[PDB]
């Protein structure tokens, strides 16, 4: 369908116990393809899927030099933020950025992303029109005035519309077997009666990709309630994901309700009921 | 605004040391040094991201060092300056991607300061044949016998710098062109109405600004110290 | 700043069948800051051969790790994830329920 | 490995379109500059295009880019004798913002003014003794090379604009301390094609 | 594929 590529930087100051720590990770869709960790021996953009290992010597040396200079830049970025917030150096802080781009089935460019968070909060993000920034506070405003004078957005747009897309298409084509697959969800139902008066109905989606799912309980027609609970989608660790949804009910009342699964894979959205 | 650079000209003895300053535009986190030898495009030397020197080149020798203490102005020390390092040392600064350049430091490295001569200037007055044939008068300025090639030649008419009807030579003439150490010559021309030229209340001054030696430069020869100085020639308008 | 207590799930890559090769997962989601300590526990004792996923985050900028170790379930055996954060005043133990 | 290639030298007539191409080194370069150097010391940013743009117009300047060929070209629609200068194309290199430059194209712009060739002798304002020969109002296709003798100095063709009269003239100068030096016989064998 | 230039805050 439409696919995406996101890199995620994370820098964390370590007053007294060295220079800050930089960790970056690459993803296409819900599938991680590289990693760099500044504390590691290797000092290199390392591969993280068996399909990205086929890219030639140049790719590795190129990517290492960049993610290495990404780290020296987000290093000094922590230093500036300190000063913008007049915070004491003895304190430890966290700068995360996230960027990347998206394409349709036409393989054509769709959306860019370029966002920063300081200490777990939005700082500055490039609008979907890629000419402007949203500043979260009056320090971001300082950044927003420099970046508008610099013409950062015009330059970053060129990267996103260009090298970012080019990258993504190659990965979708070298990695087609992995990245361009739908794994349908395997769906079973457990029942654990809490007492003789009431029982628990758990709706299981296992071993499906990508992560996006919508699991919906209902009784005798439509039912959306906080009587229902959902655990956040979790990774199985083999490249598929898991989710379960539970609902509680009276006894001998198990067929009044059904569970409904939507996923990219399934030609038809399913229904699940309890057989003793 | 614009990047600044001290000093704009430098003459060293071969093997003395030399430090250039560069002040970039306020609030510009990135600073780059290049060198450029005339006839060529600039080669990258070193890069600063505030206080941190994040890139240098193979080019850059042990002898070369740069520093941006305080994240602002930068220096460039060159040690044991050989003639080879005679070059324009340019400074650029950028908020992000757009570099703005300085006016640069033109460095001439000479084996000995007895090779420094200031120019001799002369104005030559126009031909009867021009005046009649064209109703125009051309003066020629001739500056000769100067090393190094650190001059700025201007025309002044009744005390006004003339920014039209002038071409100074695009670049100078070596008296012995084959040798690298050789003195230089340079012409400028000013063309006017032959009626401007005939008015005798009209002053014409040719002016060569030479960039020579310093107070801190040491001179013990039987000759006037070739300091930074203006040397000029004058002609008055003639009814003839 | 902004702090964010970690959500925890402890689970098995596969429907657990007694004496079958499987992987034990501890997933810790939606926490800030990134510093976290995590241990998979056999009964009350600590497994020393655990690996963790590389550090990422979600739309809310909150971090998530996966922790895994190979294992073979036994009907008697009990299996725990233990987690310490700057948000938590004592480390949190979560027992692996086979049905979760 | 390889370098930003452009031409060393380009000649053109007042009012013609000057067109400097270069070929740059890496597709991933998001921006490309033209800088300008006049006689002197000051290197001045002219214009740049982003890699996601075909064209960029700016008064008399136009810039075209073909990312596929890594081909960049600067265009100047009416050309003045003032436009004469060195024009450098410049590409980012690596992960700094650091630039590699072309060798620079010199734009010689020729006056279209009707030639009226002449040599003259000028006398020193202070010493009647000292003289210079001037060669002026000569054609632009005419070129002054330096001397055959080594005691005789000839300067280079140099364009002069008197802006009150809309007038331009190539001109060169020659001199000598030789006793026999003759203005007629100075430039006459130094007249060469463009 | 990564960028070759990153903004300063």
């Amino acid at each position: 369908g439409s696919h995406s590529m996101r890199y995620f930087s994370t820098s964390v100051s370590r007053p007294g116990r060295g220079e800050p720590r930089f960790i970056a990770v690459g993803y296409v869709d819900d599938t991680q393809f590289v990693r760099f960790d500044s504390d590691a021996a290797s000092q290199r953009m390392e591969p993280r899927a068996p399909w990205i290992e086929q890219e030639g010597p140049e790719y590795w040396d190129e990517e290492t030099g960049k993610v290495k200079a990404h780290s020296q830049t987000d290093r000094e970025n922590l230093r500036i933020a300190l000063r913008y917030y007049n915070q004491s150096e003895a304190g430890s802080h966290t700068l995360q950025m996230m960027f990347g781009c998206d394409v349709g089935s036409d393989g054509r460019f769709l959306r860019g992303y370029h966002q920063y968070a300081y200490d777990g909060k939005d700082y500055i993000a490039l609008k979907e029109d890629l000419r402007s920034w949203t500043a979260a506070d009056m320090a971001a405003q300082i950044t927003k005035r420099k970046w508008e004078a610099a013409h950062v957005a015009e330059q970053q747009r060129a990267y996103l519309e260009g090298t970012c897309v080019d990258g993504l298409r190659r990965y979708l084509e070298n990695g087609k077997e992995t990245l361009q697959r739908t794994d349908p969800p395997k769906t079973h139902m457990t029942h654990h009666p809490i007492s003789d008066h009431e029982a628990t109905l758990r709706c299981w989606a296992l071993g499906f990709y990508p992560a996006e799912i919508t699991l919906t309980w209902q009784r005798d027609g439509e039912d959306q309630t906080q009587d229902t609970e959902l655990v956040e989608t979790r990774p199985a660790g083999d490249g598929t994901f898991q989710k379960w949804a539970a609902v509680v009910v009276p006894s001998g009342e198990e067929q009044r309700y059904t569970c409904h699964v939507q996923h990219e894979g399934l030609p038809k959205p399913l229904t699940l009921r309890w057989e003793p | 605004t614009g990047v600044s650079q001290d000093p704009r000209h430098k003459i060293t003895k071969r093997g003395q040391n030399v430090t250039f300053r560069c002040d970039p535009i306020s609030e510009h986190n990135r600073l780059y040094w290049y060198r450029q030898t005339l006839g060529q495009g600039p080669e990258f030397l070193t890069y600063f991201q505030n206080e941190a020197q994040l890139e240098k080149s193979r080019l850059l020798s042990d002898r070369f060092s740069a520093e941006r203490p305080k994240g602002s102005f930068s220096t460039l020390e060159i040690q044991r300056t050989e003639q080879g390092d005679s070059a324009m040392y340019l400074c650029a600064s950028s908020l992000h991607h757009e570099q703005y350049f300085g006016p640069g430091t033109r460095l001439t490295v000479t084996e000995d300061l007895k090779n420094v001569f200031p120019p001799e200037v002369a104005v030559f007055e126009p031909s009867e044949a021009e005046i009649s044939h064209t109703q125009k008068a051309t003066l020629v300025c001739l500056a000769t016998g100067f090393y190094p090639d650190h001059v700025e030649l201007s025309w002044w008419v009744n005390g006004k710098e003339v920014h039209s009807g002038v071409c100074t030579d695009p670049q100078p003439l070596k008296e012995q062109p084959a040798l690298n150490d050789s003195r230089y010559a340079l012409s400028s021309r000013l063309r006017v109405s032959a009626t401007f030229w005939q008015d005798p209340r009209n002053h014409f001054r040719c002016q060569v600004q030479f960039y020579g030696l310093s107070e801190n430069d040491e001179w013990t020869q039987d000759r006037a110290k070739p300091v930074t100085q203006i040397v000029s020639a004058e002609a008055w308008g003639r009814a003839d | 700043m902004i702090q964010r207590t970690p959500k925890i799930q402890v689970y098995s890559r596969h429907p657990a069948e007694n004496g079958k090769s499987n992987f034990l997962n501890c997933y810790v989601s939606g926490f800030h800051p990134s510093d976290i300590e995590v241990d998979l526990l056999k009964n009350g004792e600590r497994i020393e051969k655990v690996e963790h996923s590389d550090l990422s985050f979600s739309k809310d900028w909150s971090f998530y790790l996966l922790y895994y170790t190979e294992f073979t379930p036994t009907e008697k055996d009990e299996y725990a994830c233990r987690v310490n954060h700057v948000t938590l005043s004592q480390p949190k133990i979560v027992k692996w329920d086979r049905d979760m | 490995g390889e370098d930003v290639e452009q031409s060393l030298f380009l000649s053109v007539r007042e009012g013609d379109s000057s067109v400097i191409n270069c070929t740059y080194t890496d597709s991933s370069s998001t921006y490309l500059y033209w800088y300008k150097q006049e006689p002197g010391a000051g290197l001045q940013l002219l214009t740049y295009i982003f890699s996601n743009m075909d064209m960029k117009q700016d008064q008399r300047l136009t810039v075209l880019l073909n990312k596929k060929d890594k081909h960049l070209s600067l265009r100047i629609a009416d050309t003045q004798t003032g436009d004469s200068a060195i024009y450098f194309c410049a590409e980012p290199s690596g992960n700094t913002g650091k630039l590699i430059f072309g060798q620079g194209t010199t734009l010689q712009v020729k006056p279209i003014q009707n030639p009226d060739p002449a040599v003259y002798q000028l006398r020193d304002s202070k010493s009647s003794d000292k003289s210079v020969c001037l060669f002026t109002d000569f054609d632009s296709q005419t070129n002054v090379s330096q001397s055959k003798d080594s005691d005789v100095y000839i300067t280079d063709k140099c364009v002069l604009d008197m802006r009150s009269m809309d007038f331009k003239s190539n001109s060169a100068v020659a001199w000598s301390n030789k006793s026999d030096f003759a203005c007629a016989n100075a430039f006459n064998n130094s007249i060469i094609p463009e | 594929q990564l960028p070759r230039l990153f903004p300063l805050l």
